[PDB]
C-alpha cells in the first residue's frame, strides 16, 4: 500500500521463450540482464544445483537491486529469499562467519509434514501423587498426577508423569478448566474455562470456552514450513522440553551462538530421515548479498568453502565498484571489490545506464505507480533530469512536485510545481557546489572540513 | 422475516428466486429487503451472473402472457 | 426439454416427442399470473448486492488453488474448492490450535 | 536427496593405482595433475600408517588447478576409518575463544580415540504386552516376543514396565530394547498387524518381522576425538557444547589430564588412538601469531598431519608488514613440504568438462563440448564448468534434448567471463564508484 523505491518491480517481464520484453512488469530495458536473470530463476527453480554464485555488476542506480527484487517474484512466496547487505555480517555476539553460515542455511528451506498427538478436554478431576523421598533435603517430591478429561464424546483419566505436571502446574490448569496436552512436547495450554458454570460475577476476565467436541484424545496432521536454520536454532538453543535445560533455557537472556558444523552435519542426517520418510519436501533458494563490496577477505575465503558444501543456495551478490581496495586487504585491488580468485567462481551479469527515452518511460511508470498524474510537459521536465543528474533525482522529485501542485490547487502537476521542487530540494551536485563556493574560507559561517 | 440474506447463490435462478419468495408472500407486510454476499473477485461472481442471465432467458420464454 | 416433459406428463398424446408459436401453443395449458399485477399491494422486492473481498487466509487459498490451473484445465472439483474458501477456509482446512514444527 | 550437484561432488577418490601409487591418467573423477596426485597418494599412505606425527603438507598453485579437488580426493579416500577436519582459516577469529584456542580445537578435532564395546540387544514383534498397573502402576507385566525363528515371554521389571508404557509398545511394534541402559526403540509396525494401528495414518510404513534370535551381542565400535573428551570435561553438560559452540576457553590442566588417560588406555589396551588430518584450506588467512603456535603444536606427540592450500605468490603476511612467498613466515615455511598444482592443457579442461557434464544430468554435442573447451582456454575452467549448466537451462527453454553450440553462445553471451567483467569494469569507470569514491551519475 505504501510506496516504495521497488513498488512497481513485479517481475522480469520475460517472454516464455525467455526473451524479455522490453517494456514489461515494470522494467524498462536491461533486456540482457533481466534475460539472464530469468536464467538464474531456471536454475534455482531446477533444485539441481548448490552454491553457484552470480554477480549483478554494474553503477549504482543501474536497477541491480531491482533485478534481484523481481528474481524473489519470480520464485514466488514457497522458494526462500534471503535478503542481506554486506553491512549485516559483522555482529558483535558471534563471528562474522557464523552470520554467513546462518544466512546460508536461512536461505535452504524445508515442508515438512507433522503429526500433533494430543489429549484435549474439559479437567474433570486432578489428583496429585506423591513419594517422601530419602533424606536429599528437598523434602517431598510429587510421583505423579491423575488427571481426568471429559470431551463432548468421551472421557480419559490420565496418569501423568510429573514432567507433565509440571506444565500443568506451570500453566496454572484448575479443575474445571479446558486444556490441551501435546504428547510430542509434553506441553500444556489452558485453553479457558467450561463453558459450563459461566456465571458473569467473575473479575478473573475468564474466556469461557465450549468442551472440545469428539473424542479426548486426538492425532491430527499439519503441514510446517521451517528453514534448516530454524532446525539449528531450535537444538543449540533447546527449549520444546519439560526438563529444567529447557526450563531454564527460556528464563535466560536469548543471544546468538557459534553453531558447529558438527550440529549442522548431523541435522543433515535428521532432514534426510524425514526426506527418506516421505514427511518432507526439500525447497532450496537464494541468498541476496547486496552490497557485497562490504565483505571482507575473510569473508569472500569462507564463502569458498561454504559454496563447496554439498548443499548450498544459489548466492546473488552485487557491487557497484570499478577497481578498488578489497576491505581488510589493503594490499589488494581488484575490479568490483571482489577478490580475484572468487571472481573465478560467479557469473557475471553485467548491468548497463539507462538511455534518455528508458528514463522518460521509467519516469512515466514511477509517477503512475505513485499516483502522480503528471502532463507531458512535466514529464520531459523530470526527464531532462536523469540525464544531466541520477536517475534517482528524478523519481525523488515525483512527490514533492505532487505536494506542492497540490497546494497550489491543481489536479495534476504541471511544469510549474517541479520547477518549484528543483529549487527547494537540491542533487547532491548542486550542493557540493554551495559547499565549495561558502567553504571556499574558513570562518563563523564556514562549512567545517 | 423481513430480510433474506444469501451467503451464496446457486446456479439456477429459480431456486433463489423460490428462495426468497419464503418472505415475500400474500401474508407478508413488512418491507423485504434481499441481501446476496458476492465476494468480489471470485467464481462466486461468475456463477451469479450466469444465473442472472438465466433469469432473462426464463423471462424471454414467457414473453406473452399465460393469463 | 425441461418444458416438454411436464407438458408431456400432463398431455402425453398431444406433445409426444420460435416464440411465436410457443406462446400460442400453451395458452390453454399454462395459467400463470404475477404479484405486479395481481398482488400489488405488496412492496416490491429490495435486491442489495453486498460486495466484499477475499480475506488474505482466504487469498493465500484461493490462489493456490488456483495455481493448480497451471497443471490442470478437475475444473469441476475446482469450482467447489473455490466456493468453499469463498465461503469460509475453515469449510477448506479448518483453523485449530497450533504449535511450531516440533 | 538432500545432498545437491556441488563443483567437486564428481570426486570420488584420489584415482591412484593403490598397488604401486602411480596416478592413473584419469580414474575416480580425478584427470591430470597426475604429479600432485601421487604425492598426495605418499601423504595418504603415511595418513593411514599413523607413525609419524605432525607433518605439514602445503598444496601451492593458481587457482582452479585442482588444490581443494585433491584435499576432497584425500577425504574420498581415507573414509570413515579416520578423522578428517576441514577448516577454512577465517573460521579461527571467533569471538567466544581467542584464535589459538580455536586452532588447538581443530588439532584436537583430528585425533580419534576409538574404543570397541559391546551389549546384548532384544529385537522382536511384539506378540503381546501385558500390565496390570494396579492407584499406582507398573507392578507386574509380561512381555511376549517372536523372530521368524523363536518366541519367547519375559517377566518385566518395573522400571522396564515403565519404559514400555513411556514407549507406548503395541502388540505389533517390532522394537530393540538395549539391556543394560533398558532404552527402547521402535524399528517399525508389523506388517501382519496392519489393521491393529487404527490410529496411525495411511502414510504409514510396515515392516518384516526380525530375523534369528531374540538376543545377541552386539559391538560398536566408538571413534570419540581429543577435543570431544575435552568439552565433555569442561561442565556438567559439556558435550552439549559440542554441538551449540558456547565452549569457552577449555583449561590447559583438563587437556592435560586428558592426554595421560589416553595414554592411559592405550598401554592397558582399552582404546586406539586414530590420528586424522587437518586440512587448512587458504592458510593465508592465517595471521603470524597462528603460525608461531601451529610451529609448536606439529611437535606435540597427539598431531594429526596438517594438509593446507594457498593461491598467493609472495604475498604480504597477515598482522605484520612484510612479504613472504604464499604469505606464509620463512620459519613456517621451513617445517612444510610443497606440492605444486600445474595449469590443465586443453585435452584435460575438456575431460573435466565431459566429467562434469555427466555428474549433471547434461548432454553435450560434440561442437558444445568443442566450444566450452575453447572457452575453458580463454576464459578458464570455473567459468565453462558454470556455462554447462546455463546451457542446459537454455536448451530446456527451448526444449531440446541435447544442449547445442546456440545454448552456449547465450550462455557466453548472457554472462561475462572475469576478464570480460574486468574489460567492462575499465570501460565504465566513470559510472563505477571507483577507489577514490569519486562517481558520475549523469548519462
Ligand atoms: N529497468 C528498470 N525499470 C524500471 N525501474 C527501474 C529500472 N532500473 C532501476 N529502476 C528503478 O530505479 C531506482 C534505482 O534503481 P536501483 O535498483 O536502486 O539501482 P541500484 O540498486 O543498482 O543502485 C529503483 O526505484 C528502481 O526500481
Ligand atoms: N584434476 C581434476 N580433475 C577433476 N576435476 C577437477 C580437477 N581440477 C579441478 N577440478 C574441478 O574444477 C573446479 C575448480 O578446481 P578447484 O579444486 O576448486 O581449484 P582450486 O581449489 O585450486 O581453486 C572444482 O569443481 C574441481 O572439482
Amino acid at each position: 500500500h505504501r510506496t516504495a523505491a521497488h513498488t512497481h518491480i513485479k517481475g522480469l517481464g520475460l517472454n516464455s521463450s525467455g526473451i524479455a520484453e522490453k517494456q514489461a512488469a515494470g522494467f524498462v530495458g536491461q533486456c540482457a540482464a533481466r534475460e539472464a536473470c530469468g536464467v538464474v530463476v531456471d536454475l534455482i527453480k531446477a533444485h539441481k544445483m548448490a552454491g553457484r554464485g552470480v554477480l549483478l555488476a554494474g553503477g549504482p542506480g543501474t536497477g541491480k537491486t531491482a533485478l534481484a527484487l523481481a528474481i524473489s517474484q519470480e520464485l514466488g512466496t514457497k522458494i526462500p529469499f534471503c535478503p542481506i547487505t554486506g553491512s549485516e555480517i559483522y555482529s558483535t555476539e558471534v563471528k562474522k562467519t557464523e552470520v554467513l553460515m546462518e544466512n546460508f542455511r536461512r536461505a535452504i528451506g524445508l515442508r515438512v509434514r507433522e503429526t500433533k498427538d494430543v489429549y484435549e478436554g474439559e479437567v474433570t478431576e486432578m489428583t496429585p501423587e506423591e513419594a517422601e523421598n530419602p533424606l536429599g533435603g528437598y523434602g517431598k517430591t510429587i510421583s505423579t498426577l491423575l488427571i481426568g478429561l471429559k470431551s463432548a464424546r468421551g472421557q480419559k483419566k490420565l496418569r501423568l508423569d510429573p514432567s507433565i505436571y509440571e506444565a500443568i502446574q506451570k500453566e496454572r490448569v484448575q479443575v474445571g478448566d479446558v486444556i490441551y496436552i501435546e504428547t510430542n512436547t509434553g506441553a500444556c495450554k489452558r485453553v479457558g474455562r467450561s463453558d459450563a458454570y459461566a456465571t458473569e460475577f467473575d473479575l478473573e476476565a475468564e474466556e469461557y470456552v465450549p468442551i472440545p467436541k469428539g473424542e479426548v484424545h486426538k492425532k491430527k496432521e499439519i503441514v510446517q514450513d521451517v528453514t534448516l536454520h530454524d532446525l539449528d536454532v531450535a537444538n543449540a538453543r533447546p527449549q520444546g522440553g519439560q526438563d529444567i535445560i529447557s526450563m531454564m533455557g527460556q528464563l535466560m537472556k536469548p543471544k546468538m551462538t557459534e553453531i558447529t558444523d558438527k550440529l549442522r552435519m548431523e541435522i543433515n542426517k535428521v532432514v534426510q530421515k524425514y526426506i527418506n520418510q516421505g514427511v518432507a519436501e526439500l525447497i532450496p533458494g537464494v541468498l541476496f548479498i547486496d552490497e557485497a563490496h562490504m565483505l571482507d577477505i575473510e569473508c569472500f575465503t569462507y564463502l569458498n568453502k561454504a559454496l563447496e558444501s554439498p548443499i548450498a543456495p544459489i548466492v546473488v551478490l552485487a557491487s557497484n565498484r570499478g577497481i578498488a581496495t578489497i576491505r581488510g586487504a589493503d594490499d589488494l585491488k581488484a575490479a568490483h571489490g571482489i577478490p580475484p580468485d572468487f571472481l573465478q567462481r560467479l557469473l557475471i551479469i553485467p548491468t548497463h545506464p539507462y538511455e534518455p527515452d528508458e528514463i522518460r518511460r521509467i519516469v512515466r511508470i514511477r509517477a503512475q505507480t505513485e499516483g502522480v498524474q503528471l502532463t507531458d510537459a512535466a514529464v520531459d521536465r523530470v526527464a531532462e533530469h536523469g540525464v544531466r543528474i541520477s536517475l534517482r533525482y528524478c523519481l525523488q522529485l515525483l512527490a514533492p512536485a505532487s505536494i506542492l501542485a497540490r497546494v497550489n490547487g491543481r489536479t495534476q502537476v504541471d511544469v510549474q510545481d517541479i520547477a518549484e521542487a528543483e529549487e527547494l530540494f537540491l542533487d547532491a551536485r548542486r550542493s557540493a557546489n554551495i559547499l565549495t563556493s561558502t567553504g571556499e574560507s574558513g570562518g563563523l559561517h564556514g562549512f567545517i572540513s | 422475516a423481513d430480510t433474506v440474506i444469501f451467503y451464496d447463490s446457486d446456479w439456477n435462478p429459480t431456486i433463489d428466486s423460490q428462495a426468497m419468495d419464503r418472505a415475500h408472500r400474500l401474508g407478508q407486510t413488512k418491507q423485504v429487503t434481499v441481501y446476496r454476499l458476492i465476494t468480489r473477485g471470485t467464481i462466486e461472481e461468475r456463477i451469479r451472473k450466469r444465473a442472472l442471465q438465466k433469469e432473462e432467458v426464463q423471462r424471454v420464454v414467457i414473453t406473452g402472457t399465460g393469463s | 426439454q425441461e418444458l416438454w416433459a411436464l407438458l408431456h406428463f400432463i398431455m402425453p398424446s398431444l406433445f409426444d416427442s420460435q416464440l411465436k408459436r410457443l406462446h400460442m401453443i400453451l395458452k390453454p395449458f399454462m395459467l400463470r399470473r404475477v404479484k405486479k399485477h395481481v398482488q400489488k399491494e405488496l412492496g416490491d422486492k429490495i435486491e442489495i448486492d453486498v460486495f466484499c473481498e477475499l480475506s488474505y487466509r482466504q487469498r493465500a487459498m484461493y490462489q493456490s488453488l488456483r495455481n493448480q490451473i497451471s497443471i490442470m484445465d478437475t475444473l469441476m472439483n475446482l469450482v467447489m474448492q473455490f466456493r468453499k474458501v469463498c465461503n469460509h477456509p475453515d469449510l477448506f482446512e479448518r483453523a485449530d490450535t497450533s504449535s511450531p514444527f516440533f | 536427496g538432500l545432498n545437491l550437484i556441488a563443483a567437486h561432488s564428481h570426486i570420488r577418490g584420489l584415482g591412484v593405482d593403490a598397488d604401486t601409487l602411480e596416478p592413473r591418467p584419469s580414474s575416480q573423477g580425478l584427470v591430470g595433475q597426475e604429479k600432485a596426485r601421487k604425492a598426495a597418494a605418499v601423504v595418504l599412505e603415511m595418513i593411514k600408517q599413523g607413525k609419524i606425527a605432525g607433518r605439514a603438507v602445503l598444496i601451492a598453485g593458481p587457482p582452479s588447478t585442482g588444490k581443494t579437488a585433491i584435499a576432497m580426493g584425500m577425504a574420498q579416500s581415507l573414509g570413515q576409518d579416520v578423522p578428517f577436519t576441514t577448516l577454512a582459516a577465517s573460521e579461527i577469529f571467533s569471538l567466544e575463544m581467542s584464535k589459538t584456542e580455536a586452532l588447538t580445537q581443530a588439532f584436537r578435532k583430528s585425533i580419534g580415540v576409538r574404543i570397541k564395546e559391546e551389549s546384548e540387544i532384544m529385537e522382536g514383534e511384539v506378540v503381546e504386552i501385558q500390565i496390570d498397573r494396579s492407584t499406582g502402576g507398573a507392578k507386574q507385566g509380561k512381555l511376549t516376543i517372536k523372530t521368524t525363528d523363536m518366541e519367547a515371554i519375559y517377566d518385566m521389571g518395573s522400571k522396564m514396565i515403565d519404559a514400555m508404557t513411556k514407549e507406548r509398545v503395541m502388540a505389533g511394534d517390532i522394537i530393540s530394547i538395549d539391556k543394560s541402559s533398558g532404552k527402547i526403540t521402535k524399528l517399525g509396525r508389523s506388517y501382519a498387524r496392519s489393521r491393529d494401528y487404527d490410529a496411525m495414518g495411511v502414510d504409514t510404513k510396515f515392516l518384516q518381522c526380525p530375523e534369528g534370535e531374540l538376543q545377541k551381542r552386539k559391538e560398536v565400535v566408538h571413534t570419540v576425538s581429543l577435543h570431544e573428551i575435552d568439552v565433555i570435561n569442561s561442565r556438567t553438560q559439556g558435550f552439549l557444547a559440542l554441538f551449540s559452540g558456547d565452549t569457552g576457553e577449555i583449561r590447559s590442566e583438563i587437556r592435560d589430564q586428558i592426554n595421560t588417560k589416553v595414554a592411559e588406555w592405550k598401554e592397558e589396551g582399552k582404546a586406539e588412538i586414530v590420528p586424522g588430518v587437518l586440512f587448512i584450506d587458504e592458510v593465508h588467512m592465517l595471521d603470524i601469531e597462528c603460525f608461531s603456535y601451529i610451529n609448536r603444536a606439529l611437535e606435540s606427540d597427539l598431531a594429526p598431519i596438517v594438509i593446507m592450500a594457498s593461491n598467493r605468490g609472495v604475498s604480504r603476511i597477515r598482522g605484520t608488514d612484510y612479504k613472504s612467498p604464499h604469505g606464509l613466515p620463512l620459519d613456517f615455511l621451513d617445517r612444510v613440504v610443497i606440492i605444486n598444482t600445474h595449469p590443465y592443457t586443453p585435452d584435460e579442461l575438456r575431460q573435466i568438462l565431459s566429467i562434469r557434464a555427466q555428474e549433471e544430468e547434461v548432454d553435450l554435442t560434440p561442437d558444445a563440448l568443442a566450444l566450452l573447451t575453447k572457452i575453458g582456454q580463454e576464459a578458464g575452467l570455473r567459468y565453462a564448468s558454470n556455462l554447462i549448466t546455463t546451457s542446459q537451462l537454455i536448451a530446456a527453454k527451448r526444449r531440446a534434448k541435447q544442449v547445442g553450440v546456440e545454448d552456449v553462445q547465450r550462455s557466453f553471451k548472457l554472462f561475462y567471463d572475469p576478464a570480460r567483467s574486468v574489460r567492462f569494469v575499465q570501460e565504465s569507470e566513470k559510472r563505477l564508484i571507483g577507489n577514490d569514491g569519486v562517481v558520475d551519475f549523469s548519462y
